[PDB]
RNA sequence: CGGGCUUGAGUUCAGUGGCGGCAGGCGGAAUUCGUGGUGUAGCGGUGAAAUGCAUAGAUAUCACGAGGAACUCCGAUGCGAAGGCAGCUUGCCAUACUGCGACUGACACUGAAGCACGAAGGCGUGGGUAUCAAACAGGAUUAGAUACCCUGGUAGUCCACGCAGUAAACGAUGAUUACUAGGAGUUUGCCAAGCUUCCACAGCGAAAGCGUUAAGUAAUCCACCUGGGGAG
RNA sequence: GGCUCCCAA
């Protein structure tokens, strides 16, 4: 995960109102979604970083609880995330 | 590599510098196999 | 890489071969090769001298640059090939002088990279260079014997071999057989091991495919007649004795290397 | 930060054999003891201090 | 970037020149590299706490530089395929060891 | 933390693993 | 947090076991309710309510007999839980301590006790018992 | 069902910390083998001995060469979900704790299935093979000794990939949340958290004992027990 | 004829 502040406040920006909504659902779900695809980078170099799995588990859970939020609160921003991510598969 | 440069005297003094290092007691240990267990149960009790 | 075939068959139940993933040509380059004839490993008054040769496919012969004398002229490397000649893979080289040559596929060596021969060439994989120049410590393969006279010694798929330590006009280098012996320092080695290291994973799976291969079959001593091999006879099963050829040569553990050989001067430790 | 240079330096924590005293023989805390045994045992790799 | 010392040890038979040559040679790889130079320093000849490579004494050499952490590994192939050193050392500083090599330098 | 508990559980273990050892490389 | 109101009694209790004088709890509509209830009964000498910029809290100052050193409180019990809730009618309502205890019971005329839900003739859920 | 709030929860920023994981490089002590030099009557081992190695030149000592394995002192603490993690260094990751005058606004807890990880020993393929050492062989001790002791010694112990899924896998103590006394030490960032260890009030317990890291006071969910053997 | 696939090239 080549992740800095940066790059934060990049996706920060491009989702959700605003550059300092750090909180928000869809920022979360992007951030998410971002180290997710670069662990897995990471993993399929070094296949035996056991640690590295099941913290990839872990991220990929919150980011399943923070869309189930979106389902019970707003589908609309759902669809328009997920359209958005690529998420679903 | 304990050096006692110099008979009575020096020999005393080597043995009391011998004494110090503890290279007995480390030979003493090396002489048989502990297990890490047993290390770290004796170290426990101790 | 490997394959390993489905047993479809009983003559593929066991059969593995080779997955030819490192191959980037299918067709050799055509002024560096020549159409090759067989012998049955008869030689030239026409008696078979050598058993167990004869039939197979028809192959071309690759002119492959064991001796690398282009000291200095940068190489390109074009593609690498299948040799039906040897285990190993083949590299095309491109030089900038206009040249082309064809030399033994390091592992590590690909399609793209740049090679070169002579005292002042950086000593990475596929560069040739005289053992003098060579870091000790490192992996080699394809080592002279006598200075210009072409890589003779670590040429087998998968082999190397290191260069131990120098003691001035000679360096010590431990083979692929366990010997440790002492080479001239002029003596030109390529860094790096020779590729297709999993070729000895394959099975042939049936008998059709050493004939491919140009093998006829070998026939025991023991179920022949006196009169042909010291070690038949026998009314039903017999051991046949002491394991020896045909004429007579004990088959287990009798040395054979000529005792007086001057070249056991270099030979500081043996295997075999 | 304890340099690994500095072996005059280094030498205050070491015995006379040039083993690395215990933190109970001095006063050195936890920290600073991690500290000075990263330094003591960088300078023995550059060859700065005897391993014996 | 980030802030990296080296020290290494040249063996005691080379001369002033060969000294310049060489130290020369790892300071523009690292330049080619893309590093810039903070501190060079030499301590000249020292005796070495044990014999290397059956020799007593050696040159140390220092270099403080700053870096992409890309380059330590070209820097160590070239280090382990020169024939001439016999044993170098790397780090990567924090900002309170940089800070004593800051006022190690100012001093 | 008698004792005779495990003693007997060793004791069956040690039954079952002389049985199995047997029966190995029987067909 | 499962249960507000079974938090409200162990931290009541916990105080009592203890000997302090005075317990502040979190504020809640049905646990202010019960508040009252307790001190109407003479169950805790004294409560007050503050409104910070939370949810409030809630400080019990609690009763002990200085003639024998014994809080008014004996038993705080927990009886509709969560995983278990409780519903009784009026002819069913709860006898505390043969009578001599409360039984906190929220109806629908509101958060009362069983001897006034036994005389308007209303059930509900039974919070809790006191005695 | 609809709306609101910031305490729970999460995201951000900053500070600090670590034998936390994976991968590449480098190092010294010790041990084994080979070659050469000095030297000759024993070395080794035990309760005592013998087997063993040695005048066709051992043990001992010096140099040259080669290879494998483990990391003294620091060092009892710390980290990790658990199993576990300790030479030095770098790269790539992960994560804990504290605060923020930042953000979202209950987004939480638990969890039958299922999935992942999971000491040692064991299995397959290929490398490697120094020490130690099941099986085995020899010498002793014994009424015998299929052992304990001694001398050898093969799988294994090491690496890569893949199986297997077990343990006194233990704190013999499932996970969350809130509350409730004192002493004595101890690690970390500023008196105070966040830990990590021992006496010990109330209370609990059959007792031994537990006692703010509960086996106390309560709430939620999961797992498991119902006399012993037969029988996992 | 060319095309595709394959290795024994
Ligand atoms: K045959
Ligand atoms: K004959
Ligand atoms: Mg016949
Ligand atoms: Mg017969
Ligand atoms: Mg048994
Ligand atoms: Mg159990
Ligand atoms: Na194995």
């Amino acid at each position: 995960m080549y992740l800095d502040s940066a790059k934060k406040a990049e996706l920060f920006e491009k989702y959700g109102k605003s550059v300092k909504d750090t909180g928000s659902p869809e920022s979360q779900i992007a951030l998410f979604t971002f180290r997710i695809a670069h662990l897995t980078e990471h993993l399929r170099q070094n296949k035996k970083d056991f640690a590295t799995e099941r913290s990839l588990k872990m991220l990929v859970g919150k980011r399943r609880r923070m869309l189930d939020y979106l389902i019970k609160v707003d589908i609309e921003r759902y669809r328009a995330i997920i359209k958005e991510l690529g998420i679903r598969r | 590599m304990i050096v006692v440069p110099v008979i009575e005297r020096a020999l005393k003094r080597f043995k009391r510098k011998f004494e110090k290092t503890g290279a007995v007691r480390e030979l003493r240990a090396r002489q048989a196999f502990e297990k890490p267990s047993v290390a770290k149960r004796k170290k426990m009790q101790k | 890489g490997i394959r390993k075939l489905k047993p479809t068959t009983p003559g593929q139940r066991h059969k593995v071969i080779g997955a030819f993933d490192k191959i980037t040509a299918s067709t050799p380059e055509k002024s560096l090769v020549v159409g090759k004839k067989k012998t049955g490993g008869r030689n030239n008054t026409g008696k078979m001298t050598m058993r167990y040769i004869g039939g197979g496919h028809k192959q071309k012969y690759r002119f492959i640059d064991f001796k690398r004398t282009k000291d200095g002229i940068p190489a390109t490397v074009k593609t690498i090939e299948y040799d039906p000649n040897r285990s190993s893979r083949i590299a095309l080289l491109y030089y900038a002088d206009g040249a082309k040559a064809y030399i033994i596929a390091p592992d590590g060596l690909e399609v793209g990279h740049t090679v070169m021969s002579g005292s002042e060439a950086a000593p990475e994989v596929g560069n040739a260079l005289p053992l003098a120049n060579i870091p000790v410590g490192t992996i080699i393969h394809n080592i002279e014997l006598r200075p210009g006279q072409g890589a003779k010694m670590v040429r087998s798929a998968g082999s190397f071999a290191q260069l131990t330590s120098r003691e001035g006009t000679y360096v010590v280098i431990k083979m692929p057989s366990g010997e440790v012996r002492r080479i001239l320092s002029t003596c030109k080695a390529t860094i790096g091991s020779v590729g297709n290291s999993d070729h000895a994973l394959e099975k042939s799976g049936k008998a059709g495919r050493s004939r491919w291969l140009g093998r006829r079959p070998h026939n025991r001593g023991v179920v022949m007649n006196p009169v042909d091999h010291p070690m038949g006879g026998g009314e039903g099963r017999q051991s046949g004795g002491h394991p020896r050829s045909r004429k007579g040569l004990y088959a287990k553990g009798l040395k054979t290397r000529a005792p007086k050989k001057h070249s056991s001067k270099y030979i500081i430790e043996r295997r075999k | 930060y304890i340099d690994y240079k500095d072996p005059e330096f280094l030498k205050k924590f070491l015995n006379e054999q040039g083993k690395i005293l215990p933190r109970r023989i001095t006063g050195t805390s936890l920290k600073f003891q991690r500290r000075v045994a990263q330094a003591v045992k960088r300078a023995r790799h550059l060859a700065l201090l005897p391993y014996v | 970037m980030n802030n990296y010392e080296t020290v290494f040890i040249l063996t005691p038979v080379l001369s002033d020149a060969q000294m310049k040559e060489a130290v020369d040679k790892f300071t523009g790889l690292l330049k080619q590299e893309g590093a810039v130079i903070v501190n060079e320093e030499n301590w000249g000849l020292r005796k070495l706490a044990y014999p290397i490579q059956k020799k007593s004494t050696g040159f140390y050499q220092l270099v403080e530089f700053q870096a992409n952490p890309d380059v330590i590994a070209k820097l160590e192939t070239n280090f382990r395929r020169d024939e001439r050193v016999i044993r170098f050392l790397t780090f990567r500083q924090d900002k309170f060891a940089a800070e004593y090599a800051a006022k190690r330098r100012s001093l | 933390p008698n004792g005779k508990k495990r003693k007997r559980h060793k004791m069956a273990t040690h039954k079952r693993k002389k049985r199995l050892k047997k029966n190995r490389h029987k067909k | 947090m499962t249960d507000p109101i079974a938090d409200y009694l162990t931290r009541l209790r916990n105080a009592i076991m203890a000997g302090h004088r005075v317990v502040s709890v979190p504020a809640s509509n049905i646990k202010k309710e019960i508040t009252k209830i307790l001190f109407d009964k003479g169950y805790i000498l004294n409560y007050k309510f503050e409104e910070n910029d939370s949810q409030g809290i809630i400080k019990v100052a609690l009763k002990y007999d200085l003639a024998h050193k014994v809080n008014a409180i004996k038993k705080l019990k927990r009886v509709s839980r969560p995983g278990l809730r409780k519903y009784v009618g009026y002819r069913d309502m709860p006898r505390v301590l043969n009578g001599l205890g409360i039984a906190i019971v929220s109806t629908p005329r509101g958060v009362m006790t069983d001897k006034e839900a036994r005389e308007l003739k209303v059930g509900g859920e039974v919070l809790c018992y006191v005695y």
